């Protein structure tokens, strides 16, 4: 029938409509977990030659440079290796290296 | 529109985020990386096989400072003098 | 003609399909190479004022930063198997104070070395 | 990648195959039913 | 009927697109003889480089070779079958509409 033609089609269109519904809602998500705003998300950004900035503090554990890393600075600046009330030890083997906040 | 603003804001070209990739483990990161503000750590173990470096253009100001931030030892490796201020220092050998 | 009003009327409805279609699988795309989870991008979180990393961030290319911290509770440590150096230049680029901590024995190589007290 | 977004290729094709059809919901089937006068033509355009 | 012409078409368009994509990416692929198998690398400007093993590959010709020949012959077939679908939910909406 007609009729039953044209209500298939209408559940058609409610099915296609809740699945639009539920990929905004994922869009939204993904928009906010990684915290983006009309700038962007306020972790990062890529720069256009390839030098992935950072915007802000990171806390990135344990490191383990592979190939050619080394740690540098920037121009005209001061590396500033600071221990917040913690001790800095180069270590290698049996030699250490320990600065304490009082010796 | 929105999705392709995320498309442009992060770069998500055919290989993932950009140069960065992310695996079980953690970050690879196969472009440079310099930060505006100041980054955290907890060790860095450089595998065997290579030599961890610590380079700048001016002096390499290694401090230390207590709850107030204040200094207390301080070792700058500067052009000229590698100054090593404290309250001490000391050498020792294996056996003590 | 209603007839060609309802035959444009769900090609535009087909317009609207193949445009959900593409967008749910460009979503899960953005899904699959982000790891994503509630926390965060991956397995780190980006936190609202900065961003917790749990695991090996191997750099297989240089870094840069200005100051480079220790966690509050955790003393950092720095080592390897050959040696680890500390460099710095001059105007020139010429690497001029070096404290090198060899496979035995520390070096210092400089002008000159002082040690102060705290004031 | 290539085996999920690929997956949305065919949408083409979907869209192909539904553009031929729509250009054809007449041309599918002239004829259609009720065949009477089918050796002749009966058509006006001028009110007489 | 319908529903497994239009199910042939759809698988038969998906391995035209593998295919394809697979033809694309063995053009751009430099290989090298490892003992009985094949590494093949990509050129790179870094120095670094992915590379992919072929494993119980005596010589990469077979794969340079006969390998894209296949590809060429099954895409071929692929889109002849998805034509073939497609003409056949043709007729069959021809008569059935
Ligand atoms: C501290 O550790 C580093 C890294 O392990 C040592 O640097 C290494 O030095 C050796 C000896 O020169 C290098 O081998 C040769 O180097 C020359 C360049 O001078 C190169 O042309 C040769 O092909 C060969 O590689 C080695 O490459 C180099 N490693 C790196 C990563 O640069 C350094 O010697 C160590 N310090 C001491 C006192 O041993
Ligand atoms: C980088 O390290 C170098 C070497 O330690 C620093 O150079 C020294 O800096 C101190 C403090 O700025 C200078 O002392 C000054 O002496 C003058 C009198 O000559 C006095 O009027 C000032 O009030 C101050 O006490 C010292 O002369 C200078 N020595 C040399 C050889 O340069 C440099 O300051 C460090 N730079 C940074 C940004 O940390
Ligand atoms: C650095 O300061 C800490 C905190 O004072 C010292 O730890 C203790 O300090 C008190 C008072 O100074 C002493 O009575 C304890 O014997 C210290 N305990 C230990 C385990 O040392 C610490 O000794 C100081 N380090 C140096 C090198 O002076």
């Amino acid at each position: 029938l007609r009729g039953r033609k044209g209500n298939l089609a209408i559940c058609v269109i409610v099915l296609l409509f809740l699945l639009a519904v539920i990929n905004l809602i994922i869009t939204l998500v993904i928009w906010a977990v990684i915290r983006i705003g009309p700038n962007g998300c306020d972790s990062m950004e890529f720069h256009e030659s390839g030098l992935l900035r950072f915007k802000q503090v990171s806390d990135m554990g344990v490191i383990h440079p592979l190939y050619k890393s080394t740690v540098g600075g920037r121009r005209n600046e001061n590396l500033v290796i600071t221990g917040n009330n913690q001790p800095i030890v180069f270590q290698q083997g049996t030699t250490k290296l320990s600065v304490e906040k009082n010796k | 529109a929105m999705t392709i603003w995320i498309l442009k804001v992060m770069n998500f070209t055919i290989d993932g985020m950009g140069n960065l990739r992310i695996t079980e483990k953690g970050l690879k990161l196969e472009g440079d990386s310099e930060f505006l503000q100041p980054l955290y750590a907890k060790e860095i173990q450089s595998r065997p096989g290579n030599a961890l470096y610590f380079k700048s253009a001016r002096n390499v100001t290694v401090n230390i400072l207590n709850d107030q931030t204040k200094v207390l030892t301080q070792l700058i490796t500067g052009p000229k003098a590698v100054e090593a201020y404290g309250k001490k220092f000391e050498v020792k050998t294996v056996s003590g | 003609i209603y007839g060609w009003r309802k035959r444009c009327l769900y090609l535009l409805v087909l317009l609207l399909l193949i445009i959900l279609v593409v967008n749910l699988a460009l979503t899960i795309w953005i899904l699959k190479v982000m790891w994503f989870s509630p926390t965060g991008m991956g397995h780190l979180h980006v936190t609202k004022d900065g961003l917790r990393l749990e695991g090996e961030s191997e750099f297989l290319f240089p870094l840069y930063a200005k100051e480079i911290h220790s966690r509050v509770d955790s003393s950092l440590l720095l080592q390897s198997t050959q040696n680890v150096t500390v460099n710095a230049r001059n105007s020139d680029g010429e690497v001029t104070g070096r404290l090198k901590v060899g496979p035995q024995m520390v070096e210092v190589q400089s002008q000159q070395f002082q040690i102060n007290s705290r004031e | 990648l290539h085996t999920v977004i690929p997956a949305v290729v065919v949408a083409a094709i979907l869209l192909i195959a539904g553009i031929i059809a729509m250009i054809c919901y007449r041309k599918k089937r002239k004829g259609k039913l009720t065949l009477e006068d089918q050796a002749t033509f009966i058509k006006k355009g001028v009110p007489i | 009927y319908f529903v497994l012409s239009a199910l042939g078409l759809v698988v038969c368009v998906l391995a035209v697109a593998f295919a394809a994509h697979h033809y694309s990416l063995l053009t751009h692929l430099t290989c090298e003889n490892a003992p009985d198998s094949c590494q093949c690398k990509l050129p790179s400007s870094e120095p670094l480089s992915r590379t992919f093993v072929y494993r119980d590959v005596t010589d990469c010709t077979s794969i340079t070779g006969t390998f894209q020949v296949f590809l060429l012959v099954q895409m071929v077939l692929n889109l002849v079958c998805g034509l073939v679908c497609l003409v056949a939910c043709f007729v069959m909406w021809k008569h059935r509409y």
